[PDB]
């Protein structure tokens, strides 16, 4: 499963 | 044998042509198994492999929600990048990410990673220690300190060591029959005349899976180093792969050359001659 | 932003036998930016029913695409793939060669 990516 | 679960994700801006496009693709080892495409008629995560059809409906509900939240936040990242680089407005730019886990046959995490690229160039990357970041330039340094300050590496590490490894196991159970098959390469040699009393011998391997393979040519027990042309291994389109390697040799001497094919689906390497 | 020129291979799914239906591939890799236009040609004319994979990239960040179409080699018909990409001012046309 994929998760959220933190904003740059 | 080692296995990997990896996600590859692209956001592409198109100013004045509506909002950015966004794609997520999941791979187990190198086989694509899920895909989210923001441009589809009704965007959602979809199975890309028949063994994925078996998962529970809640799987798709949660994964589509994650993808949509990543879509929205990647639009913010594209604006943020423009700002950090002080780039003029109105161009297309891309942000890509890869994140995933590589796990050995003893279940140990061999490599966990999270990498980001801006305009196709390395931007930032989680180091092997899963605690610190390598920033490629001054823009990425802003991201780095922001991520340090926010505890970002710890959340990544938690995911890489936990959910990533656990689901990779689940996907391997689900898709075992296909993922872990081998199709041995069918190999043959073709002969082509070239002016000046030369002959090109091409050694083909077709219909093999997985994609890793080696092809060599030998004359009198040594491999022909240079002189040999070799194409990049390429998909046949049906799940298998092809490759060939050729050498140019003197007319009438074809029979001293042998092609060798090494693949994990063969009990021992193949040897062929014209 | 730095552009990356696509590399192209054109080849059949199966060893070609004149008069037998087969599948022609155009495998286009190592390019940036991801926008690309790929046409497949039979005797210089656009083949209208060409399938193409969706936007996808490899671990060096570069994009790749597999396009394919049904075809029947014969001794006289030519086939080609023509790729138009911002890295090159002119489209690149790669002809199918049954020996490769």
């Amino acid at each position: 499963v994929n998760d959220i990516f933190e904003a740059i | 044998g080692s296995h990997s679960l990896r996600y590859f994700v692209t956001a592409v801006s198109r100013p004045g042509h509506g909002k950015p496009r966004y794609m997520e693709v999941g791979y187990v080892d190198d086989t694509e198994f899920v895909r989210f495409d923001s441009d589809a008629e009704n965007p959602r995560y979809e199975p890309r492999t028949p063994w994925m059809e078996q998962v529970e409906p809640e799987y798709w509900e949660g994964q589509t929600q994650i993808a949509k939240g990543n879509e929205q936040s990647s639009r913010v990242d594209l604006r943020t990048a423009l700002r950090y680089y002080n780039q003029s407005a109105g161009g297309s730019h891309t942000i890509q990410r890869m994140r995933g886990c590589e796990v050995g046959s003893d279940g140990r995490l061999l490599r966990g990673y999270q990498q980001v690229a801006y305009d196709g160039r390395d931007y930032i990357a989680l180091n092997e220690d899963l605690k610190t970041w390598t920033a490629a330039d001054m823009a990425a340094l802003i991201t780095k300190h922001k991520w340090e300050q926010a505890g970002a590496a710890e959340r990544d590490r938690a995911y890489l060591e936990g959910a990533c490894v656990e689901w990779l196991r689940r996907y391997l159970e689900l898709g075992n029959a296909t993922l872990l098959r081998t199709d041995s390469p069918k190999a043959h040699v073709t002969h082509h005349s070239r002016p000046k009393d030369k002959v090109t011998l091409r050694c083909w391997a077709l219909g093999f899976y997985p994609a890793d393979i080696t092809l060599t040519w030998q004359l009198n027990g040594e491999e022909l180093t240079q002189d040999m042309e070799l194409v990049e291994t390429r998909p046949a389109g049906d799940g298998t792969f092809q490759k060939w390697a050729s050498v140019v040799v003197p007319l009438g001497k074809e029979q001293n050359y042998t092609c060798h094919v090494y693949h994990e689906g063969l009990p021992e390497p193949l040897t062929l001659r014209w | 932003m730095i552009q990356k020129t696509p590399q192209i291979q054109v080849y059949s799914r199966h060893p070609p036998e004149n008069g037998k239906p087969n599948i022609l591939n155009c495998y286009v890799t190592q390019f940036h930016p991801p926008h690309i236009e790929i046409q497949m040609l039979k005797n210089g004319k656009k083949i209208p029913k060409v399938e193409m994979s969706d936007m996808s990239f490899s671990k060096d960040w570069s994009f790749y695409i597999l396009a394919h179409t049904e075809f029947t080699p014969t001794e006289t018909d030519t086939y080609a793939c023509r790729v138009k990409h911002d890295s090159m001012a002119e489209p690149k046309t790669v002809y199918w060669d049954r020996d490769m």
